[PDB]
């Protein structure tokens, strides 16, 4: 994977 | 770069073989680094990599189809925080190294892929951190930071460590 993800 | 993998066997197993298989481990490897439940670590992220994503590992799990993930409890940098870094008598008492340095816990969580995990760092307590300073290993404090209280996203506010808030 590339880079992480957050949600809000 | 290279992988991360996890370390021997399965802590835990959850539901029937197959599409519904969950297979829970305590830690991941890259060559000689481990990070384990209950670490805290940097995550890759895209731009502004002065404030780097960092958050406490809670489980690790594959499923079906090879998907490595972990849950996540992240951090805030104070700037992230609502109130801003204009917000930031408490102002009197914080170290100089404040913005750099303290993270605001907080109970957002998410599940990412472990390969977006960039490297182990340490979030401690106020007085652990400033004795860590006066080592020679923890001198230059790299990946260490302290924890300035609770952030609540949902609302905005914050809170110190002693649950008063701010």
């Amino acid at each position: 994977k590339q880079t992480a993800r957050k949600s809000t | 770069r290279q992988l991360w993998k996890w370390f021997g066997k399965p802590t835990q197993r959850r539901g029937m073989k197959g599409k519904a298989r969950k297979l829970f481990y305590k830690a991941i490897v890259r060559g000689k680094e481990m990070i384990r439940i209950g670490d805290c670590a940097v995550f890759l992220s895209a731009g502004r990599p002065n404030l780097p994503y960092i958050g406490r590992i809670q489980s690790m799990w594959e499923s079906w189809g090879n998907n490595m993930v972990v849950r996540v409890k992240w951090f805030y940098h104070p700037e992230e925080t609502s109130p801003g870094k204009q917000f930031h008598l408490r102002v009197s008492s914080q170290r100089k190294d404040f913005m750099e340095r303290a993270l605001y816990q907080s109970s957002h969580v998410d599940e990412n892929d472990v390969q977006t995990v960039s490297h182990k760092c340490l979030v401690v307590g106020l007085e652990q951190y400033e004795q860590m300073l006066k080592t020679k290993k923890y001198q230059d404090s790299e990946g260490l930071y302290y924890l300035a209280g609770t952030y609540e996203p949902t609302t905005g506010m914050i809170f110190s460590t002693d649950g008063v808030p701010v």
